[PDB]
């Protein structure tokens, strides 16, 4: 797995693989790996499953909680940092959780890092997961914050595609949504070995 | 309980027509010592159910204090509604899972057999909370030697008269005398049926040893 | 398993077990734990079977060779001598127990004990796994003076106590008795073992 | 586990005088692919090709010193090895390191080459041959190829059907298996002529 | 791996599953057991495969250079012998526990020797995972001097309850039956299992798969 | 050093078409070396819609499977109608991570009739982490009927090939065959097969022999 | 921590590594140099554990200075990259298990440029471009973004300044300047040092 | 530490020896493991001396409130259910071995075993670690139907026994008798501890 | 991995960190910042373990803010440092041991500055200037080659950026950036960060 998220002019796109590798087989490799947790929150996944999907699931419940309580449609503050509350919770207990959290609030796109440890981190350009390095690497030489959404999604598709060209764990098809101002909506969902031949030729 | 102390060995199970029918040695072993030979591993729970046990021995007694407790208890009541040996069977594998999820095991293979509405129950429950029924059973070493004897007998006749089962009973326990490190030959046999649960026992095997002769 | 020896006047009487087991379930219910070592001179195995056999296979060479080149038959010390030193040798590599028992023109009946390498005499010499079992009943049998059917059913008494008790002993009671005649090896069926109090 | 250190999986499979050996070509350190075109079907001979897997150094080394025996046997015979003599060769070989064993898994495909007879056999990385008549694998992602070849092999398939089983055989299989695929390279042995083929794996 | 032996009045007879696993699978279906030692010297193998198929070979050339050597029939007092010094020097590392047997001219000899190298004579005996099982059925319904057919079927009744009643040891029996004239490799005795058909073609017409590079070479 | 998990071994499988569900396992309960019982069935019938499949440790395939129905009960009680199968889903997953740190060894495969009368399973791991497939495979065979289920169903690695729907008796005869293939090669599958096909009229049981040896 | 990095262009092979010989926090030494020159157009690029590189790597270089001293003539790279690896595999299981990873970068009159990848474990595999360290792991896709089979040298040095500054960027350890060499049919160019 | 009971027709006899060693020095060479928990139901001690100890004090409380409450002298059968109860909650806890005997109006002689916290009547019920070397002895000469001087000389030897051989056990040994009439405490003092055969 | 630093002259405290939080081998982040305002006048500098940093103390900075609320006036520096030390030294042998290395670096209108240093093990020990990290071993042998006590606040940032160059320099870890803060009687002065 190999999940990467940036912001620009135009929103947030977090891209994400689609492979479920248990150990050294592989499970499924078709899985959605992006929750989606209201109209405009996006929250990722990786590491062991069943934590980022019970635990990313259970945040969705603290949010309509709120939303429903409050009626001001949860920020994602309060988002990245309520799932770092139940990640610091369950310090060292085995929990193996890297996640991120995209959205749209009232003071901007606010892009979050949560990690099973407790890392909770704003940022622009963000990649977790055992292939992370690459989209790093790939997204780095090739961002600029003046992108527009085209160059913005190839450039995902470059970034994941070739993170999971040089990775074991990671690969399928490629997720990548749009986290605009009005709401996230899905951008795409890729072959990702089809790409690597749109890109080896 | 980690360690098993006092152990028993194999204990076997057969089905046939009208009935059920088990055996278990009446050993009780403390490592490869014979320490007690004259304790009995096979209880009557009531007119239509009895038990077996191999592993440790003392949690076969705490289930003996427990479950003749609860059977008593229920025919306190005098209400007509007696367990049958589907819930006792059923019953065992709850108590024998739940102290596995505490791993706090009771250390027994216990096999029960029971004879309810003419339908002949034989349960099975490992310390691990593995249950199931079958036709014949066998604990420990029991089976690996005798359990290939009675799946071999009953794939040749899945329906046995009374007697047939006893032979098949009392010769399966002529292999694990032979065999089994922790057998001896002193074993009970407990047949339920209709009229109820009868326990014959100790009996003994008769041996043969020609082969002993013929190495030379 | 459970070997035994004894010495009486005109010999000596090598009873033993004849089971030896796989851990739970028994491997052999019929082995003869008595491998000759030369024609009067037995070596009762014990342990490792597979040490026991080797150790009995090459002390029975040596001994073969310094049989012959002497051309007298090899007084019993020699015997518990070369199966001492193989067994100290290597006594980090062999779980191996040879009471190694016979007869000699120079000395007459022998019963050698050579647990991890040692030498010494003994009048009985006990070993084996169930041997734990029977020190008390061959403590308060054993009176000096055996004639040899007082030997031969004592052993087969003491040796049935430790088959009814112990687990790593089974079977049948192979019994030896080695003098100047000869050897005259007799074997104890399931059904002849002398029962004892059973409950 | 030692042997899917680099992963990677072969097959061979018995045709109507065709034997088709497959292979994967992803060379990997642990999750880290590393090269797409190593080579793992070595030619032993006009019609014979031993295919190795496992620990890529014992590929190799297995590969170069099978080559050494292979090239003092013809020169001093005068005759290509049979494939039976092959495979008690490799066998020797493999369980001369008994106790410091090449982490290689070879399977040997070829024919007879006098009579043309199809051979193939798999070993374990102690030397336990293993002739068989269907087919043999070999590598991290065996099971997934029992499945397939046990699914998809018949008796007697001419060279094309056996292209065909073979191609779905390594391309099912190894998809569903993370430290192999990115390729694959499949060879036909007929009587007469020797079809390379390389196929479409899923790249990721 | 079920391997078990027997002896009755003129010979022995070996029996042999036909099932080799890796680990969790079954590798081989048709795989032999039943080696060659001499010209009736059988031997049987069972436990680490390669180390049963290296010693039984290894001892089989020895045998077969001294059977040249002493103008004579081998022993199987040799064979045994070989291979339990064989097996010991190294100190049980070689995990094959063959079941040597023959006849000799002293009579039908049916030895068993463990990887350590603890060889035992004796009547009848079955090693390999499905001891068990076949220890079972051979302690059951063995007899001193039984007649080759009632071997036959009762060895086959042994190795069965191997195949059925274990996991890693399943295809076919193989028993070979040795007599004083000589030795017939009976083999595939019995087949319980019969699945071997099946209902669905799984066929693809050339060109469903998409193939990158070619290239042929004449010969 | 007690060890509270056997692999008692025993494959499932479950398939999706466009308007049932069959789940199938093999009722072979080894251990070790032996057999148990040649009768285990790994299918447990849920409801009228739901056969929830469990391979593995088989403590804890009894123990789940009863939870899972007393759940079932009370969800009825308390909203006077049975769980659908996305219900029964969600729930498992949360019984199955509710256990998070001594897990339930249990692969489930969920399969059954949502409310638009459509095929749909779930295939669980041991620690919750659900999902909801068109096909699949659990258990001890698990690797050697995915990729044949793959290809005979999901039609993956073919070229001129129509993506027909799956019809009910082609995915009978990828059931059996593709277990006999299994039966071939697994050691811990065999000795029967429990199909059970899910439609609206209820649930029909079938069964079929495999492999002894 | 020590990063060498191999591109293979249509005819030369540009190389290029770190500087830094660290001791568990400090840099010791940033004029270090981790390419071993075999002959006039052979290098060889050792990273890892300290004193299996210097030590083995010279037992190569010399080596391969006896053959041309012996015959009058080169190993071809082909020869060279599977000589080392016949040492360290040989060494892999002896009692000396060097711990070194490299790229023998070759350029050969007849067959032209090769650059051979070698983890430790002795595996060999011939490649167009190839990296080590946890450099690696944030280059390798950068290469794989702009690499192409015509790639011409002067790209080749503007990639390799794409990937390194990406490691000054974003990898971790403090990689300040870099040593990059050239070789074709002229042999070996040392070229400008990069540093940042 | 080799604790022994016997079942004779008036009553008991609960022979027993008097080491307690710390290792292979020994602590006290003066030890009654004979401690009563009411006037005639003794609980033979032995493993954990210090967890034997409050086991045995537990079980003379709740046998003693349990006894007056009843107004009547509590079956020994009673006392073997409180300290198999108090044996087997504890099992991980307690390395202890209690052979719990006595008289009871009801039954008359008794004596439970109680290792690991099981409850099984026993005609002699030997234990500790000594107990592993007169097996043979007493299955020997164990015939029922002893009277109370064959119990007492029949136990004096195979404590004797087991003492000459182990290391766990030596001093001096401890006879009780309890029959209807009450206990009768004897003590074997080290010279004379019938000899048997020395080598 | 992580640097504080923290030097304390006549009337202030000039305190200096790194921004980097790394995830084992790549900056994730080069703007995070490693200080913590606890009141008008008091910095509380936190590294080490993930997790601990920021849920402990942030912990101390919600405390701190309510004593103000309670009571009207803030902790000054010596009691909100023997707080945190109640605190970290309660949770050392409690269920839940935060592994964080503090320096509570503060100004009291009456006591005058005073940078509180703090190891995971809750020992609180004042002093004129202190460091973590490994960079520690690299730059207090230069503070006390440059250390004056009367030193100026000018001369305290020169002397600062001799340290962080020979972090540069001299240390293996890619630490970019440096936050620095200065505290007097005036509150806080974010101070202009240190690049490189
Ligand atoms: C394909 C299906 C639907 C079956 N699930 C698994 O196999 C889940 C898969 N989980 C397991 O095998 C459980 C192994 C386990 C055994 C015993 C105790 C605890 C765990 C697994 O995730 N293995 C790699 C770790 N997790 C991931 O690599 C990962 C990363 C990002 C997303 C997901 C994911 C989450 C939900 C649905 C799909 C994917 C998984």
């Amino acid at each position: 797995t190999t999940t990467l998220a940036f912001k620009f002019q135009h929103g947030v796109i977090a891209a994400v693989d689609s492979r479920a590798s248990a150990g050294s087989y592989i499970s499924a490799l078709r899985v959605n790996k992006v929750i989606e947790i209201n109209p405009y929150l996006l929250g990722t996944m990786s590491g062991c499953a069943a934590d980022c999907q019970y635990w990313e699931r259970l945040l969705a419940k603290e949010c309509r909680l709120y939303y429903l309580r409050n009626g001001e449609r949860i920020s994602v503050s309060a988002a990245s940092k309520l799932l770092s509350n139940m990640m610091c919770q369950y310090r060292g207990m085995g929990l193996s959780m890297g996640s991120m959290i995209c959205g749209w609030d009232k003071k901007g796109p606010g892009l979050y890092y949560v990690d099973e440890h407790g890392t909770r981190l704003s940022g622009n350009m963000f990649s977790t997961g055992s292939g992370n390095t690459y989209a790093y690497g790939v997204m780095d030489s090739g961002y600029r914050p003046n992108l527009s959404p085209e160059e913005a999604y190839d450039l995902g598709r470059r970034a994941i595609a070739y993170a999971t060209h040089r990775d074991s764990y990671s690969g399928g098809v490629v997720n990548m949504y749009h986290m605009k101002e009005d709401g996230w909506v899905k951008v795409e969902s890729t072959d990702v070995s089809d790409l690597l031949h749109q890109y080896r030729e | 309980t980690q360690n098993p102390m006092v152990t028993g060995t194999s204990v076997l199970g057969v089905k046939f027509e009208g009935g059920v029918v088990i055996a278990a040695d009446m050993l009780g072993s403390y490592g490869s010592l014979a320490r007690f030979r004259n304790i009995s591993r096979i209880m009557r729970v009531n007119n239509s159910t009895m038990l077996g046990a191999s592993g440790d021995y003392a949690d076969f007694q705490y289930l003996k204090q427990v479950l003749g407790q609860m059977v008593i208890d229920e025919e306190l009541l005098g209400d007509g509604h007696s367990y049958s040996p589907r819930a006792i069977h059923s019953w065992l594998t709850r108590a024998m899972y739940s102290r596995r999820s505490k791993m706090n095991p009771l250390w027994n293979t216990m096999v029960i057999g029971g004879y309810a509405d003419g339908e002949s129950f034989l349960g099975y429950v490992d310390m691990l909370g593995v249950a199931y029924e079958a036709p014949s059973l066998a604990t420990g070493y029991g089976a690996y030697l005798a359990q290939p004897l009675l799946r071999e007998v009953l794939e040749k006749q899945p329906v046995l008269s009374q007697t047939e089962a006893r032979d098949l009973v009392e010769r399966c326990m002529r292999v694990l005398y032979y065999r089994d490190a922790r057998s001896y030959n002193r074993f009970q046999i407990a047949t339920v049926t209709e009229k109820g649960v009868e326990i014959e026992g100790p009996l003994s095997t008769e041996t043969n040893w020609d082969i002993a002769h013929m190495i030379s | 398993t459970t070997i035994m020896a004894v010495e009486f006047d005109g010999g000596v009487v090598m009873g033993s077990d004849s089971r030896v087991s796989a851990g739970e379930a028994v491997v052999n219910r019929v082995f003869d734990k008595l491998s000759p070592l030369h024609e009067r001179i037995y070596c009762a195995l014990s342990g490792s079977a597979a040490d026991a056999q080797a150790v009995a296979d090459m002390a029975a060479y040596q001994l073969e060779l310094h049989g012959i080149e002497l051309e007298e038959p090899p007084l019993v010390l020699a015997a518990a001598n070369v199966v001492r030193n193989i067994s100290y040798k290597y006594r980090e590599d062999l779980s191996a127990h040879l009471m190694v028992a016979g007869w000699d023109q120079r000395e007459g009946g022998q019963v050698y004990g050579t647990l991890g390498g040692m030498l010494t005499r003994q009048p009985f010499a006990i070993g084996g796994s169930g041997s734990t079992f029977i020190y008390g009943y061959v403590d308060a049998a054993y009176k000096p003076g055996m004639s040899p059917e007082e030997c031969r059913r004592f052993t087969t008494d003491a040796i049935a106590l430790a088959m009814s008790r112990d687990g790593s002993s089974g079977g049948v009671i192979y019994l030896v008795t080695i003098t100047a005649a000869g050897v005259d090896h007799r074997v104890i069926l399931g059904n002849e073992l002398p029962k004892f109090y059973d409950e | 586990s030692i042997m899917s250190y680099n992963g990677g999986a072969v097959m061979a499979m018995k045709g109507k005088n065709c034997v088709a050996i497959a292979a994967d070509r992803r060379f990997g350190i642990q999750a880290q692919m590393v090269t797409t075109d190593f080579q793992k079907i070595f030619p032993m001979g006009d019609r014979l090709y031993i295919g190795l897997a496992g620990l890529a150094t014992d590929v190799q080394t297995v590969a170069q010193r099978l080559k050494f025996r292979l090239n003092l046997y013809e020169l001093k015979e005068g005759r290509q090895i049979k494939p039976y003599t092959l495979m008690s060769m490799v066998a020797n070989l493999l369980y001369e390191k008994r106790f410091g064993p090449y982490y290689t898994e070879p399977v040997i495909a070829g024919l007879d080459p006098k009579t043309f007879k199809p051979f193939i056999c798999s070993l374990d990385l102690i030397g336990c041959p293993m002739v068989t008549d269907d087919f043999v694998v070999s590598g991290t992602c065996a099971e997934q190829m029992y499945g397939m070849c046990e699914s998809l092999w018949e008796p007697n398939m001419d060279p094309d059907h056996l292209f065909e089983t073979i191609s779905q055989a390594m391309l099912n299989a190894v998809d569903r298996d993370a430290v192999s695929g990115m390729g694959v390279i499949v060879h036909i042995i007929e009587k007469d002529k020797i079809t390379t083929r390389t196929l479409k794996a899923r790249m990721d | 791996t079920t391997i078990a032996g027997l002896v009755f009045q003129d010979g022995v007879i070996l029996g042999a599953d036909t099932r080799a696993t890796n680990d969790s699978v079954v590798a081989d279906k048709s795989c032999e057991k039943i080696h060659f030692i001499a010209p009736k010297i059988y031997c049987c193998g069972a436990g680490v495969a390669a180390d049963a198929e290296m010693t039984t070979r290894m001892v089989a050339s020895k045998m077969e250079l001294h059977a040249l050597s002493t103008g004579r029939e081998p022993r199987v007092a040799t064979v045994t012998r070989i291979l339990r010094q064989t097996l010991f020097r190294y100190q049980g590392h070689v995990g094959a526990s063959l079941i040597v047997g023959g006849v000799d001219l002293t009579g039908p000899q049916l030895y068993g020797v463990h990887p350590h190298g603890s060889y035992s004579r004796l009547p009848f005996t079955a090693l390999g995972s499905g001891q068990d099982a076949a220890l079972a059925v051979l302690e059951d319904r063995f007899q001193p001097n039984m007649t080759l057919e009632a071997a036959q079927g009762l060895l086959v009744e042994a190795v069965t309850a191997g195949i059925l009643g274990d996991l890693g040891s399943g295809g076919n029996v193989d028993a070979c039956v040795i007599t004083k004239t000589g030795a017939k490799l009976l083999r595939t005795l019995s087949s319980p299992t019969e699945p071997v058909k099946r209902s669905g073609r799984y066929h693809f017409v050339p060109g469903t798969t998409a193939v990158l590079t070619q290239t042929v070479k004449p010969l | 050093r007690f060890s509270p998990y056997v692999f008692n071994g025993g494959t499932i499988l479950a398939i999706a078409g466009e308007d049932f569900a069959i789940v199938a396992s093999d009722t072979r309960l080894s251990e070790g070396f032996s057999i148990h019982t040649r009768d285990s069935p790994k299918c447990y019938k849920l409801t009228d819609k739901t056969v929830i499949g469990c391979s593995g440790f088989h403590g804890d395939c009894l123990t789940l499977t009863k939870i899972i129905e007393a759940r079932l009960k009370m969800y009825k009680h308390s909203n006077n109608k049975a769980m659908t199968t996305g219900a029964i889903a969600a729930m498992l997953s949360t019984i199955l991570y509710s256990r998070r740190f001594f897990p339930y060894y249990v692969y489930n495969i969920i399969g059954g009739l949502d409310e638009e009368g459509k095929g749909a399973v779930y295939s669980f791991d041991p620690v919750g982490s659900y999902q909801r497939d068109s096909f699949k495979a659990g258990g001890s065979a698990s690797a050697m009927l995915q990729p044949l289920l793959d290809n005979q169903v999901g039609f993956k690695n073919m070229q001129n090939v129509e993506h027909v729907p799956l019809s009910l008796d082609r995915a009978m005869r990828l059931v059996k065959d593709v277990f006999i293939s299994a039966a071939e090669r697994d050691v811990y599958t065999g000795d029967a097969l429990r199909i059970c096909i899910v439609t609206k009229e209820g649930i029909r049981e079938e069964t079929v022999s495999l492999r002894k040896d | 921590m020590e990063y060498l990095i191999g591109i293979q262009g249509p005819d030369y092979v540009l190389v290029a590594s770190d500087r830094v010989a660290a001791s568990n926090i400090v840099q010791m030494k940033d004029d270090h140099d981790k390419m071993f020159k075999m002959s006039e157009k052979i290098l060889l690029l050792c990273v890892g554990e300290a004193g299996d590189t210097v030590q083995f790597a010279e037992y190569i270089q010399k080596n391969v200075q006896l053959y041309k001293m012996r015959n009058g003539y080169e190993l071809s790279p082909t020869a060279a990259a599977n000589f080392t690896r016949r040492n360290l595999a040989d060494c892999l299981r002896s009692r000396t298990p060097y711990h070194v990873n490299l790229l023998l970068a070759g350029y050969d009159e007849h067959e032209g440029p090769a650059l051979y990848y070698m983890d430790y474990l002795a595996a060999l595999a011939k490649a167009p471009f190839a990296a080590h360290g946890y450099g690696a792991f944030l280059t390798l896709s950068i290469l794989d973004r702009y690499y192409t089979p015509t790639i011409s040298r002067e790209r080749a040095v503007e990639l390799l300044r794409k990937c390194l500054e990406e490691l000054q960027k974003r990898f971790i350890l403090n990689l300040p300047t870099f040593s990059v060499r050239i070789i074709d049919k002229n042999g070996i160019h040392d070229l400008d040092n990069i540093s940042f």
